């Protein structure tokens, strides 16, 4: 039971770590896109103005 | 199972995983408990090189600043009735183990705002101390 | 098992490595499709500007 | 401000106290940057263990986060440390006989 | 398989379909019932082409038991690995039923609405059909909204909020949450405010919308005028947290909110950092040691950021027109005269005049009665500080002082009921005092 229970433990401490570090790649992703639409947004204005 | 005084003692090498996270919570529970001797891996690079290093110096500034308070305090002989209540916080860990608390940085701030009393102490001391020597000249009389 | 578990601690900290690089990866494509998407819409904005002034 | 001040100033000195022992504890005990902090082993009785894992549990109950704590046993050649289980009335014995 | 899945499969979110997965499974009274149709059965039996019928089934049905065995099944399809993709395929091929199914959710007991909402929140998750219209008419219903709102089933409440951070992933149905704010946005801020593994989604996930929301930089200047105790609340929860992601997420926020980008930004960052005394904060915040790259990034933008506060209390003339004004905050401008001698220099112009002026006003403001206020103490503080500052800075002020009778009315004022007061009334003395004796 005690062995089991710690590894049990060990693979939901592996997986805690996997979901902290797939969260933060998650949220990391979702705010590059964001700042990919603001960068573009920002450019395609200054190009416009240029050209304008 | 819990062995007593009969041959030569027990013990017993355990390794501790924890998250980086609760790692405060953590020590100060086991602290509290007071029941393991984490061998120092980590020390055998040298004292500079220490992962809490810049906050060991924080808890030194905030130690020297408490030794001031505590040098004012006897110059001024305060009774330090909190030494009574640090008896029970000596029980309160031996027995229940209270939570340390996260706010370390809010007395670090608390004693740096003592400090700034304790200057404004000295200053004070200093005018009162030049008042007294201006008293001598109230003594000028025909 | 501690042995199992110590590996399984090892691979975890791998994963997470992994995701982090995959996530500066996404960040880095973001950026490069930004910059094209800048210079499409640099080319629209100049032809729809070109188009308007042979309908004028 | 002073009387004020000696109301708490030997709680908050020995706050700061324990403060200083968990970092110096801390500084001693493996960690990493990159990887998940404090993973590290130590010294502790086999009697202990399961107090060691039901206070570990509590803490985990009460932290802002659910995340597991617990301990593992392994092997080393290392020479262990000893400690006397110390009676009230057999302590200073212990401390005669070891001195 | 599938375009994605439901961030919620813990506590009751589980725990209810576990419940529901068996309790009269397979729907095999409707055999004995009748009320059903024989394709209903037997595509319960199957599941235990045939996308439109079984949505039809649970339509035009209307036992609540059978309502919620087809909620169920419709939940456990939106999750199923192997009838995932066939579910995310059907809604994109024929979105009409969509509409049909939403039309089904938002009905019944509480467990079979939250399954309901559950399985139109996969459905609508899928990278096409968006439906932003139909999304926002799913975000209308009395049942859903009010769950969302109210959190007496903390179960219930981490469900719903993982459910509304989920559906924030589109940015076209993120411009239409703000407008539609109001109607549950500060319930989320009420339980950001208070505050196992329902409280980190209660922390984490509730912050991701958050997050999102606050891309749009139109949509968080509107959203930061009318909750500024929420914003305050933030920045102190930004640190109050002790999981390292939490802190993330909220540090991500307020760099946002606190971006150029917006509508007053440079001036409403400004307000907001003297406002709730933040520099601190920052500064503790940059002492402790950061956990994530993201992390150190948002703590180093920050203390850029914290320049803001150095730029206005260098504006001596802001400074002016603050003691002009008939309030003062104790900003950062209160210590510029400390900060540079650019401020004395001024305060000095028309012999003394200009701080003359200021002590004459802060001395009529003491006779004005008005300072027992708690904010009047405030204010009276921070003017018996700046005075403190003037006799300090150059003996013409305390000369000018004792002239026009400030500094006797000072004395006589210095044992003042607030304490603050007190000490800066003393401090002021003491400062007029030393140099009297000089």
């Amino acid at each position: 039971l005690t062995p089991n229970q710690v590894n049990d433990e060990l693979n939901k401490m592996q997986a805690f770590i996997r979901k902290e570090a797939e969260e933060k790649a998650k949220e990391i992703q979702l705010k590059a896109d964001q700042e990919y639409e603001i960068e573009k947004t920002n450019i395609v204005r200054n190009e416009t103005n240029n050209i304008d | 199972k819990e062995e007593a005084i009969f041959r030569s003692a027990e013990m017993a090498l355990v390794q501790f995983y924890i998250p980086q996270e609760i790692s405060r919570d953590s020590a100060y529970t086991l602290g509290q408990l007071g029941l393991v001797q984490f061998r120092d891996l980590n020390s055998k690079v040298r004292a500079f090189q220490r992962t809490f290093v810049n906050e060991i110096r924080r808890l030194d500034n905030v130690e020297r600043q408490y030794r001031y308070f505590y040098s004012l305090l006897k110059k001024h002989d305060i009774k330090l009735y909190e030494g009574d209540t640090d008896k029970y916080l000596d029980g309160s860990g031996e027995l229940y183990v209270p939570p340390s608390g996260s706010v370390i940085d809010d007395y670090v701030r608390n004693a740096s705002y003592l400090e700034e009393r304790l200057i404004q102490m000295e200053d004070a001391t200093d005018q009162i101390e030049v008042q007294k020597n201006d008293l001598e000249q109230y003594r000028f009389i025909l | 098992s501690q042995k199992n578990g110590i590996a399984t601690l090892l691979q975890a900290e791998k994963e997470a490595h992994e995701i982090v690089s995959k996530a500066r990866k996404y960040r880095q494509d973001k950026l490069k499709q930004a910059k094209t998407d800048a210079a499409k819409e640099i080319d629209s904005y100049k032809i729809q500007k070109d188009k308007e002034l042979k309908e004028f | 401000e002073l009387y004020a001040i000696a109301k708490e100033l030997d709680s908050w000195f020995q706050d700061v106290t324990r403060e200083k022992a968990i970092f110096e504890i801390l500084n001693k005990s493996n960690y990493d940057t990159n990887r998940k902090i404090l993973i590290a082993e130590g010294w502790i009785p086999r009697d202990e263990l399961a107090t060691l894992q039901a206070r570990l549990g509590e803490m985990i109950a009460r932290l802002g986060i659910d995340v597991p704590s617990i301990i593992q046993v392994l092997d080393t050649n290392h020479t262990p440390p000893t400690f006397h289980r110390t009676n009230k009335f057999t302590a200073g014995f212990q401390s005669i006989c070891d001195c | 398989m599938g375009a994605t899945k439901i961030l919620m499969d813990s506590t009751h979110f589980n725990e209810i379909r576990s419940i529901i997965r068996s309790r009269s499974v397979a729907w095999d009274a409707l055999a004995r019932s009748e009320e059903l149709s024989e394709i209903d059965a037997s595509t319960a039996k199957a599941l235990e082409k045939t996308l439109i019928p079984l949505i039809h089934l649970l339509s035009t049905s209307d036992n609540e038991d059978c309502k919620k065995s087809v909620q169920n099944l419709i939940a456990e399809l939106l999750s199923s690995d192997k009838y995932g993709d066939d579910t995310v395929k059907f809604f994109q091929e024929d979105p009409k039923q969509l509409e049909q199914l939403f039309d089904v959710s938002l009905k019944g007991d509480f467990q079979t609405v939250l399954i309901s909402g559950f399985n139109v929140v996969s459905l609508l998750v899928q990278n096409g059909l968006h439906n932003v219209k139909l999304v926002e008419k799913l975000l209308k219903n009395n049942n859903l909204i009010n769950i969302l709102q109210n959190i007496e089933q903390m179960d219930t409440c981490y469900v719903c909020i993982r459910l509304l951070q989920e559906l924030a992933v589109i940015p076209e149905y993120r411009d239409v949450i703000w407008l539609h704010e109001k109607k549950f946005m500060p319930t989320l801020f009420k339980i950001l405010q208070r505050a196992n593994h329902l409280g980190i989604q209660l922390q984490y996930h509730s912050l991701l919308l958050i997050w999102l929301l606050t891309f749009n930089p139109v949509f968080a200047n509107e959203l930061v005028q009318k909750y500024l105790s929420d914003f305050l609340d933030l920045l102190k929860l930004v640190k109050i947290t002790i999981k390292e992601k939490v802190s993330r997420l909220c540090i991500s926020i307020i760099l946002q909110c606190c971006s150029t980008r917006v509508k007053q930004h440079k001036k409403v960052i400004k307000q907001l950092l003297l406002l709730g005394n933040a520099l601190p904060t920052v500064q503790s915040l940059s002492e402790r040691k950061y956990s994530d790259e993201e992390l150190r990034q948002d703590i180093s933008n920050l203390k850029e950021i914290l320049e803001n506060e150095y730029q206005e209390l260098t504006s001596f003339d802001e400074y002016v027109a603050e003691l002009d004004s008939k309030l003062l905050c104790w900003s950062p401008p209160h210590v510029d005269n400390g900060f540079w001698s650019d401020n004395i220099d001024e305060f000095k112009k028309d012999n003394y005049k200009i701080f003359r002026q200021l002590i004459e006003l802060l001395q009529a403001k003491v006779r004005n009665g008005d300072v027992n206020a708690k904010q009047e103490k405030i204010i009276i503080q921070v003017a018996l500080n700046d005075i403190t500052h003037v006799v300090e800075l150059l003996p013409e002020s305390i000369d000018v002082l004792d002239k026009t009778g400030g500094k006797a009315d000072i004395m006589e004022l210095l044992n003042h009921s607030d304490s603050r007061v007190k000490y800066e009334a003393l401090k002021a003395t003491q400062a007029i005092i030393g140099y009297t004796f000089k």
